[PDB]
This record gives structure tokens, C-alpha cells and sequence, in this order.
């Protein structure tokens, strides 16, 4: 008569490493490394992203004619790696990264006409401000959100327009400063020759002088146009004053910025799915603590590691014999 | 292993014992076969589940974007950001790898400990009335029917009851 | 659990032993009572104290002013800074939580080991001059007065002295 | 019939519990907490040196000597969350966050009259430079550390003024540039109309020109005043030149900057206590490795964690039964 | 120690046994001497070096240039950079220190374990034909020569072949 | 007849710490902490650093007369300046985005100096042979940066200048120039004739207008005037245009380059050697498989992690009880 003490063994081939010995076959185990994703760009916090298609943020916020995309809210922004469509008229976009970052997630967004075109500029020409650098259906055109003002009937009066923010939230205001290639063009566009532009709120204040020189052609333009922006706080006023060279605001955006999100640049399609962790390669749906999909993630994510295998033993050494 | 039993003096495992992790193999008139100790098994199942759940659930991470965009005149800060990302990567990689190595050894010790404990629980009960024939088995010096066995497993083996018979077969 | 003594074959602790972590209860002709083993208790106290001080004192902290101020055109670097604080937050939270869970399990095992070793050290002395009646108790086959008891507690036990009397009561 | 010796372990009335990797809520006989969760609700000295507390003012107001606002050293700076505007005359304080950071902790700090008011400006009026934007006791006033020089008797000669740093330590120098709202204001203050300011040390060099414009009124000013600063190395020289629009240094500050600390913005009261770790909510006596009081700390602090309890078992499982 | 052998019931070590970590000392009519147990010594060496190699090879770091240069007007980011370096310093210094304290304990316990399992291995062989005389020693209730003495060291000892001689002693 | 089971002991006095006990003598142990370096600056990833001698990055890149101008390898894995490097911008002024440039030049896989604007043929209407100064002395004589030309009026006029460079080099070209700010109007006229001037520089991406700022500043290397230095990268296929009516210190030599990722700048007297390393420290290179090091926090390469530990003794053998 015998009584024996013993332990289980099964048909398992799963292997784990221990500190003392590598490749121990065990009866049961679990994976701690999430290595799957869904190859989709999905919603975050239930909120879809802003997909800009073939356009970049600059082209979209300025109103590049090529950028008639479609929301009042977004969790993050998506640009495609092949998104050229932005500053069609060449020049410097000041603090562009900062703006991109600050627009990365908004809880409320509203485009309004801050300086109505039909009524704001009686002493200036607001119809001839177009260029082949910014075509619309092959035709000369310009940013939809700004107006390139030029002299009217051989005169460019000193303009002075102020706007008071009665929106009850931050208003994003963008404008341009045009620099002709020649004194000849300066006179043709603005008459005056030696001009200035002044923008100031209660916070913001900067003076601009045209910088006239022949620069290397870009999209066939030897001239330059620099783009500027600011956020006018509720109740604050912003004032524009110019004697030439000012590319006035037409549309501005009232908004409530949301904590801080990010910008994904990927060809990965968007779908009607939901996630808590987003990767440029697809969403991660895991309860696991570690992940080796992508280091650049947005949301509440597992930690990125360069592990290929993170397998925890649960059972014991498998020795069927 | 640390406790000597599994892959030790108990050299191999029982595929036959499909009902649990640790158990017994009894033999006598009436029959024989494998039977898992459901008490120690369930206990071990609960405890290991808790282990696995601890490693997972203690990871509660902040909402973070990670990605940053810097221009051609922000190379220094672009590389600072890269150092942060890479520092976190080296830390979590080393830590995840070692956690698994270390805790895998611990888990194997744990199973070994559970078995060793079963084995000694039987040993302290039988004493003389049985032969410790090694390899995890005990040979009884007396007849040990089903309810005798069950008793040993249940930890209520009546030593005096079989004392007399036991001595004689010695 | 790991060594089988605590909450194992010795099912419960003693509120009556209030001068140590591990000790004995004796019962003889002269009387009975509790007595902590001072050797094993102080060694444990020293070692557990060393454990706590190690987990504490190995934390060399740099002088750091965590806080930073960024203006309205520095959100990218403000967010990098946030990423840094949040990265250390998750790293320290997870490791501290696991350190505690893991060291706690080791601490209990340590105590369980200490008790197990103490029991088997007595058992090795007494040999067959007493019977293991379970629950961590030995019942002497011979008369063991105070001086006899105290000699078992402090290792200086004289087995051959009681050999004769012992063999009788069996 | 036998005598008995039993081996056993301690139990007690302890209700402390701990978690282990294998089991939750295990009652133990003894334990210690690794998590510091208590603070003294006070702002204390760090390294035995008191913080600088700015009362109701902010650093700008304090350092410029705003009329509304004796420590030769401090370990950090405290501002209350509702501190008054430092700059009374509206404008931009250039590299403001940097200056704050660099003033967060100093040893040796001494305000001295760099350009004595009595003898420095024989050819300009150093009295009439007061304003409704910086009121004091019902009277137009101005910063105490600067002088708003204006023309004397219809003339504003070219000014040229230099200081050599013989303090043996860094000298902080602050100045202002005034940009009137109109040409009339320009001439009324400085006579000259077209002016410049130049400031250069061996390391610093900048030229300023007034940018006349009507910006939104702030404290009744449509004009603006910008504030600048630089740190002059020991033995170096700083020069000022101007034909108008220069708000000149009056008092400067010799200081030795420490590696630096930070600025605590909080209404928590300062007290005569000592600490090695300061929090905006109060100080913590660092013994333990971890701390859940506040992620923003100054000093040699325990690491911040999101933990609610980090209980370390010292004793054994408590089983009184 | 955790397993109560090393500095436990086997009070001390043997300078005389230089060819291994764990082993035996025999003493019969013929002679005496020390002899390491090769199979248990080699496994421990296989496992300990694997433990050393693991702690080393799991550290696989990124190509990094740690240094940054910031000018006199970039103090904030310079201190941010400083907070990053110091934060990694504290994380790695702590982890390294505790890794060592903890694994050192485990290693000493590991050896303790190996010795105990070897002792309980031979006690499992000499069953009734010998007496545990303490301090890790067995005294044969019979007479054991060099050939027999090697049977116990290899796990081939023959109990029933001595059972009768020992029953009388 | 006895048989005993036992364990090893030896003469060793190696000691280790455990969570439970301090100074535990053991039979065998190893250190996990790398505390040795070789005391040399080595080739990283097989490539030598660029060592700037007595010059800093500014003096080297502008061609300070004291620096060795290419020469300069066509590649390097990092840059070494000495702590005593004194020769930089010998004519006092601001070097715009200097730290950015230093970082961007720290590691290069290809680097070639070439005469973007030959001194003799480029400036027919201006004087390209008088731009020297006591601020930038050479072999005991007034001199100037080798890579720039301080253009001055010819005879008594400074015609409007206009000159472009189109990048035919097949990779990025680093172009540097200066803007001179005389101390006085007298000097402005003495040098440039024209009293009110401007400089303009633009490419497809870069654009900046400069305006001379005449003032008498603190004397540095005998100069009360100032000279600010600027740079930009001209991508392949693009043109950079210079326009001036005075005050422009024109490029003479520029640099065709292919930059790598990271790397950094080591400032140290530690000797450079023909040794190879994967981890470099300002005080010597690290050669180790160990995961931790206490040599230096500022390292370049694939390095062990820096810790403040002094030792990290890992037990491999058992408690040593010779008794
Ligand atoms: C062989 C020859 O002489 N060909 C010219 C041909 O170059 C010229 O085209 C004009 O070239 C000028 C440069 O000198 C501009 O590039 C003009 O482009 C536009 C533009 O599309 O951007 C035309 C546009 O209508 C203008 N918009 C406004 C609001 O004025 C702008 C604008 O003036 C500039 O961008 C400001 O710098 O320029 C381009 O038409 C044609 C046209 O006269 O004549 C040929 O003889
Ligand atoms: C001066 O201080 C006042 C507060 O005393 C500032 O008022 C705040 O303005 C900021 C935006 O600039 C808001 O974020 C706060 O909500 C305002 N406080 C409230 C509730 O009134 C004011 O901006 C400061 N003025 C100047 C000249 O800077
Ligand atoms: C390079 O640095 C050296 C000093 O290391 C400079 O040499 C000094 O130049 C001044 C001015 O001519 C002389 O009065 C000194 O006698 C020189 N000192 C030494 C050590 O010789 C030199 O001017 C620098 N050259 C450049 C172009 O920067
Ligand atoms: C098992 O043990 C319990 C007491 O713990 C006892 O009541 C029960 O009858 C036992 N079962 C068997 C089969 O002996
Ligand atoms: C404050 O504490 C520090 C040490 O922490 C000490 O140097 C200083 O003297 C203390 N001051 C007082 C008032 O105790
Ligand atoms: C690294 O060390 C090994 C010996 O451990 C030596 O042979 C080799 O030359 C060293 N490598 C370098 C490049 O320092």
C-alpha cells in the first residue's frame, strides 16, 4: 500500500526564462507584453480626431482654398505624411509649432467673421488680393480666412480697425505681412513706399516694416508673406493699424483649448472605433502594463519597451517524462 | 529547486493528474489512481492570480501625448525630449525584463514549496507506520484502505489505530 | 506559507507571549507559561530593522526644484516638462507599489522560516526522547523540570541523561 | 501524562494590514509606513534660510519697485495667487520667466543707487516722470527703481551714461523703453520725435526705437512701456545712450545667484520653521522615500507617488484567533 | 539563513574542500579526506553565472549624448535638463542598490538551499542503515568502504544490501 | 565510519550587503559597478572626434587666424574643445543661435570647406583686401577670420551690393556672415561711405533684414564697435542671396556637410587617442559589459547607466565560514 505526493504535468510547450535558467517549459503562463494593435486611427475619450487629409495645419487654419475638409471638437489632429497643402504664398509662419500644439485638442471651436469683408474696408481694395501661388481650381486665389488688401484708385489710406472679444472664450486671430520683391511692386500694391503695420491687444504688441528685396522664387514668387497669430482673451480688444502691406483677418476662431494633446502624422485610416491609447500605426486595446507597438502614443497607455517577449510563469515546470 | 521536491526527489510530473497542480497517487486493494489536493491547488490558484493581477493593476499611467514637434532651430530641446523618451524606454525595459526573470523564479519556488509542504504534512503524520521509500512515495507498514488514505490527506490520520499492525510488519 | 510553520502546522499565534516574536510554551510539574526565545527574536529584530533602514536609506535624493514657469508661447516645453514629471510619477508609483508587495511577501516568509528553524532545532535535540504531538508541540517521554526545559531553549540539552527514562514510556 | 514544550509565535491586538504580491489585507503584528502623507501646512526655511515673501506683490512689482509694494538672501520665493500687477504702466517684460528663475534663490543681494538721482542727469528732468498708471496715495507716481526722464525746458540732449561694476558680483540692471501713443506725446515728453536708445555691456547689446501707436487702453495708457534687464559681470561696464524714450536705472541690485530653486505660489503661511523639503501646501520632514502630498516640491524630497498606502510589514501575520 | 543549514545545523564551512561549493568528507577504516559533489556544484555554477549574465544582458541602452549647452537666458530649460539627469540618477541609483541587496539575500539563501537538499538527499539514501549524528554528519550503523562511500555520492547506494547488518546495531 | 555533508570555505575577505545583513563575508563575488575608465578621448563608433585645439567652435567655424581650417577631417563623431580654448570671435559681438550651431555640428559624416565667393573675382565694385583689425591679430599683424571677408568701400563709394550662391554641392551648405556695427558715424562713413544702410539675406527658407546699430560700446579687444555673426543652412538646389549698401561681412568659405543624429561636445584636457570605444566620458572612455557606472553623468554612446554608488558587490558564492 502506497501514498505518493506529486505534481501536475501537461502537453504545454510554452517557455519562460527565469533569473537562474533560460527556456524553462512550464504548464501555464501569461503574457505581460501587449504587441497587438488594430491598424486604425480611432476616437479618444469618445471624441474623434481632426483629419486634415492632404492639407497641413497651416493650410487649414489659414483657409487654403484646397482645404475644404470637415467639427466643433477634436481629441487630436491627424495629418498625412504627404500633406504639402499649407502656406501657398511663401514666407515665415511665426511660432507655428506652438500654434499646432495649442490647437492639438479643443473642446469647442467656432469660425466667425471677425472683420466682415463687405463692410470693413471702404477705402481699400478687397477683391484683387489673389496669387497663382495659391490657386483654386487652377485660378488665382488666396487664403479664405484672410484678405490681402491693396490700394484703391491710387491711394492706400491709413487703416485702423479694432475688435473686441465678446465671445466669452479665447479668440484665435491670424494675419499676414506682405513683403514685395521690389519698390516698384510696393508702390503698385500700396502706393506709399515707406509703410508700417501695427498690431496690439492688451497683451500683444508688435510693429512691422516691409522688407523689400528680390528673394529666390518659391512657387514662382520672389516676394514673401509672413504669418502671425495671437489669442485674444475674453473682453480684450485687438487693434490693427497699417499704411500698407497688411493682410487683414477675415475669419477668426473662438475656442476653448483642452489640456494638451498631440498631432499624429500617419497614413493610417480613421474609423468609427473607440480607444484609450492611440498609436500612429493603430489603436491599442489592452489591460497590459507594457507595449512594444510604438513609443509615440497619445492617451492612457502601457509603457513602451523594446522587449519582444515578456512571459510570466503561472504554472510550474512541465516535466511529463 | 529551492525546496528540493519538484525536479528534485520528486523527479517527474504526472500527466495522469489532470484535476489540479499538486496531489497524491494512492495504491491499495480497492484500486489506485491520481487525485489533486484541491485545497492546496485552489489556494495556489487564488494566490498566483493575485500575483498576476498585482503586476498588471499597479500600472496606472498618466494621460500623455509623448509626441513633440520642434523646428530646425530647436535641435537642443529636440534632443532633450529624445533623452527623456529614451531614458523612460531603458528604465521600463530593464524593469519589465528583470521583473519577469525574478518573479518567474519566485513562482517556481512557490510551487516547489507547496509540494514540499504536502510531502512533509504526510511525513509528520505517518512516522513509523510507513516507509519513506523516497521519490515522494510512502509505503505503509499496515493496510490502508480508502478512508485511511483520505485521512492522511485530510490531516487526521489516526496513528494509534494502526500502531500495532504497523510495528509487526517491521 | 512558504515554510509551512506559520498559519500552517502551527495554526495560530500567542497573545500571551508578549516579549518576543518567537518563543516557547512549556508545561511541567513545576508549572507552565510563555517565554520568547531571545536569540532568534533579537536576530530577527536586527535583520528586519536592517531591511527597513535599507529601503529607506538607499534613497539618495538630489536637490531639485520641480516647479517651472512657462509663458503662453512655451506650451511645447511646458508639456515636455509635464511629461518628465508624469514619467517619474509612474515610474516611482509602480516600483514603490511592487517593492512593498514583494518585500512584504518576503518578510512573512522570513518569519515563517524563523519559526520553522526554531521548531526543527528543538526536534533535533530531543530526538526520540519526546513525541511530536503536532501544532508545534513536543510531549516528553521523560520528566522535564525547569532546568531541563531551559536547557532545551538555550541549546544546552543533555539527551543521554534522559535516554533511559524515555525508552520506558513508549 | 507527558510534560510539554511548544514552539510558537507572537500575536497581538494590532489591526494594521499590509498587501503582499500573493494576498491582500493581511493583518500583521507590526508594520511601518513608507509613504509620507503628512505636512506641517507651513512654508519654512530651506537649508536654514528663509524664503523671500512678496506680500501682495509679484516679482515684477517688487524688482521694479512699484510704489504699492530687507533680506540679503533667500532660499526660494513666495507669491500669493492673487498678487497685484507688478508692471503698472502696461507693456511687455522681456524674458520675465527667466529673470524670475534667476532670482528664485540668491545669497548676497543688495539694492544700491547705480545712477544717483541728484547728480546723474543735469540736462534732463528726473522729477516729472510720474503717471496715472502707477498711482500712489491719490498722486501720480512711478517705479522707485527707475527714473522716467523727460525733456527739460523744451530740449532733450543726447544722454550718455556708463556704470562700471565694482561690486565683485553680478549686477542686475533694469530699464524701460517708452512707446508713446502719438507724435504729440513723443514731443511733449522728449521733444525730438525721431529717437533711439542704445544699451550695451561687454556681453549685451541692443538698440531700441519707439514704436508710436494707439493700443487698447490699459490703466488709461494707449501707449506702452517695455521692461528689459541684464546681468553685468563683475568688473564689466554697461552703457546707456539715448535721444529720448529711455526709462533709466536708478537702483540696481548686486547679487550672487545660487544654483537656484523655484517660486512657490501659494497662500500657505510662512513660519519660522526648518525643513529639507518644501511643498506649496506645507513642509514635509523627509525620512521616508515616498510622498503623496504634492508633486511640485523644492529641496531634498521623497519621490512623489500616486499611492494612498505603502505599508511595510515588519512583524509576522497576526493570528490571535 | 532561510534553510537553516549554512551556519545552521552545519555550523561552518570546509577550507579543506577546495574543488567545489558543496561536498562531502568521508572517514572510514581505510582513510579520510574531502570531496566536492560535482553535479550539485556545477548546477549552482551554471545557475549563478546565468543570474549574473541576466542582470547584465537585460541592460541594453540607447545611443545617447547626455550633455546639453544652454546660454544665460535658457536657465529654465537648463534646469529642466538638470531635473531629467538627476531623476534618472535617483531612479537608477535606487534600483541598482536594492537590486544588489535583494539578489544577494536570494543568492545566500540559494546556497543554503542547495546544501540542505544535498543533506536530505543522502539521508534519503542511508535510511535505516545510518544515524544522523548532527552537524551534517552521518554515522554508518554498518561498515562502509571506499566503493560503498561512492555509491552514496552518486545516488546508487543499496539499502536492502545492508538492512540486515544494521538491524542488530 | 562517518560521512559528512558540507560546504566550501576559503581565505577570502570579500564582503557584501544584503537587505537583511551588512558586511557578510562570501566565498566568491563580482562587482556590478564599472568604476574604471581609460583616461583617453577615443574614436566613437570607429570615428575620431574633431579636436579644436586652442579654438572654440566659433573661432574654428569662422576661421579665426589661430585655428586650423581644414585640415579638419571630413567627418567626426563628436567635438572636443579644451577648457583653455581662448580663440573664438576675436572681433566682439553676438553669435546668433550659437548653441544650436554647436549641437548641429557635433557629429558629421561629411564636411568640406570650399570658396563660396572667391575673394578676387566676386567683389569688383568693393574693396575685398583691407578688412583686417587689431582685434584679430595673427603672426604679429592685423588679420581677420579666414572664412569671411570684411568688405569696405572702393575709393569713395559703396555701390549697392548683390550676390547669390546656388547650392550645387549635392548636400546642405552652411553659410556664415557678419554684420558690422561701427562705434561712430565717422567710422560708418570711413568704412562704408553711406550713412544709412541695410543688409538683406534670404534663401527659399531663410529671410532677415539687418540694420546697422551705431553706438560706442564697452571696449573689448580694443573694439568699441561690434560685429554680430549669423548662419543658415542652404539645402541642395537652393540659392542664398546677399544684398547690402554697407556693413556686410561677406562669406568667403562655406561648408558642404551631411550631419548625423545626436552626439555632443566634450570640453576637457583629456588626451585624444587612437582607441575605439562605444561609450565616451569627458575624463576617459568606458569599456565594460557592466550595466552601471560611477565615472561621469555626461556620456556619449551606448553607455552603462550612471549611479552615485561607490560599489555594487554581487554575491556569487556562499557565506564564508572558515572558523
Ligand atoms: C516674360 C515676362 O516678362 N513675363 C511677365 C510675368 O513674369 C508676369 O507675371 C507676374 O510676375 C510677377 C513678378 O514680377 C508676379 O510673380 C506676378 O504674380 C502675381 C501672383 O500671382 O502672385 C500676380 C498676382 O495677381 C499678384 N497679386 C496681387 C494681389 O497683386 C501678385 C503680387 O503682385 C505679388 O505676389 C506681390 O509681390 O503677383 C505675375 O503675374 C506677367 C504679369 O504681368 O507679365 C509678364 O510679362
Ligand atoms: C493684473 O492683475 C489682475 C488680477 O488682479 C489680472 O486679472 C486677470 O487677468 C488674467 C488674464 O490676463 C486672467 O487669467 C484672470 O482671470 C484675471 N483675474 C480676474 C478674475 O480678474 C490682470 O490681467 C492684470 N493686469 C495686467 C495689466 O496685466
Ligand atoms: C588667441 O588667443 C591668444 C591668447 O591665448 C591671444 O594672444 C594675445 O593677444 C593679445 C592681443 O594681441 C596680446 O597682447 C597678448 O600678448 C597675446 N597673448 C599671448 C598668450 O600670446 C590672441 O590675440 C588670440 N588670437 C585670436 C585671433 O583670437
Ligand atoms: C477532515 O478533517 C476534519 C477536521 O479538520 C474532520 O472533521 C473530517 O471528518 C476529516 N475528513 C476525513 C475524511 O477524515
Ligand atoms: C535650521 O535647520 C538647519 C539644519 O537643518 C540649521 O543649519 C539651522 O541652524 C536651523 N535653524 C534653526 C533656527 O534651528
Ligand atoms: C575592452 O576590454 C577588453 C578586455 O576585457 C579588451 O581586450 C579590449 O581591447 C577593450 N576594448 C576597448 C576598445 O577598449
Amino acid at each position: 500500500d502506497t501514498l505518493c505526493i506529486g505534481y501536475h504535468a501537461n502537453n504545454s510547450t510554452d517557455t519562460v526564462d527565469t533569473v537562474l535558467e533560460k527556456n524553462v517549459t512550464v504548464t501555464h503562463s501569461v503574457n505581460l507584453l501587449e504587441d497587438k494593435h488594430n491598424g486604425k486611427l480611432c476616437k479618444l475619450r469618445g471624441v474623434a480626431p481632426l483629419h486634415l487629409g492632404k492639407c497641413n495645419i497651416a493650410g487649414w487654419i489659414l483657409g487654403n482654398p484646397e482645404c475644404e475638409s470637415l467639427a466643433s471638437s477634436w481629441s487630436y489632429i491627424v495629418e498625412t505624411p504627404s500633406s504639402d497643402n499649407g502656406t501657398c504664398y511663401p514666407g515665415d509662419f511665426i511660432d507655428y509649432e506652438e500654434l499646432r500644439e495649442q490647437l492639438s485638442s479643443v473642446s469647442s471651436f467656432e469660425r466667425f467673421e471677425i472683420f466682415p469683408k463687405t463692410s470693413s474696408w471702404p477705402n481699400h481694395d478687397s477683391n484683387k488680393g489673389v496669387t497663382a501661388a495659391c490657386p483654386h481650381a487652377g485660378a488665382k486665389s488666396f487664403y479664405k480666412n484672410l484678405i490681402w488688401l491693396v490700394k484703391k484708385g491710387n491711394s492706400y489710406p491709413k487703416l485702423s480697425k479694432s475688435y473686441i472679444n465678446d465671445k466669452g472664450k479665447e479668440v484665435l486671430v491670424l494675419w499676414g505681412i506682405h513683403h514685395p520683391s521690389t519698390s516698384a511692386d510696393q508702390q503698385s500694391l500700396y502706393q506709399n513706399a515707406d509703410t508700417y503695420v501695427f498690431v496690439c491687444s492688451s497683451r500683444y504688441s508688435k510693429k512691422f516694416k516691409p522688407e523689400i528685396a528680390i528673394c529666390p522664387k518659391v512657387r514662382d514668387q520672389e516676394g514673401r508673406m509672413n504669418y502671425y497669430w495671437t489669442l485674444v482673451e475674453p473682453g480684450d480688444k485687438i487693434t490693427f493699424e497699417a499704411t500698407g502691406n497688411l493682410v487683414v483677418p477675415r475669419y477668426a476662431f473662438a475656442m476653448e483649448r483642452n489640456a494638451g494633446s498631440g498631432i499624429i502624422i500617419s497614413d493610417t485610416p480613421v474609423h468609427d472605433c473607440n480607444t484609450t491609447c492611440q498609436t500612429p500605426k493603430g489603436a491599442i486595446n489592452t489591460s497590459l502594463p507594457f507595449q512594444n507597438i510604438h513609443p509615440i502614443t497619445i492617451g492612457k497607455c502601457p509603457k513602451y519597451v523594446k522587449s519582444t517577449k515578456l512571459r510570466l510563469a503561472t504554472g510550474l515546470r512541465n516535466i511529463p517524462s | 529547486g529551492l525546496f528540493g521536491a519538484i525536479a528534485g526527489f520528486i523527479e517527474g510530473g504526472w500527466t495522469g493528474m489532470v484535476d489540479g497542480w499538486y496531489g497524491y497517487h494512492h495504491q491499495n486493494e480497492q484500486g489506485s489512481g491520481y487525485a489533486a489536493d484541491l485545497k492546496s491547488t485552489q489556494n495556489a490558484i487564488d494566490e498566483i492570480t493575485n500575483k498576476v493581477n498585482s503586476v498588471i493593476e499597479k500600472m496606472n499611467t498618466q494621460f500623455t501625448a509623448v509626441g513633440k514637434e520642434f523646428n530646425h532651430l530647436e535641435k537642443r530641446i529636440e534632443n532633450l525630449n529624445k533623452k527623456v523618451d529614451d531614458g523612460f524606454l531603458d528604465i521600463w525595459t530593464y524593469n519589465a525584463e528583470l521583473l519577469v526573470l525574478l518573479e518567474n523564479e519566485r513562482t517556481l519556488d512557490y510551487h516547489d514549496s507547496n509540494v514540499k509542504n504536502l510531502y512533509e504534512k504526510v511525513r509528520s503524520q505517518l512516522k513509523n507506520n510507513a516507509k519513506e521509500i523516497g521519490n515522494g512515495c510512502f509505503e505503509f507498514y499496515h493496510k490502508c484502505d480508502n478512508t485511511c488514505m483520505e485521512s492522511v490527506k485530510n490531516g487526521t490520520y489516526d496513528y494509534p489505530k494502526y500502531s500495532e499492525e504497523a510495528k509487526l510488519n517491521r
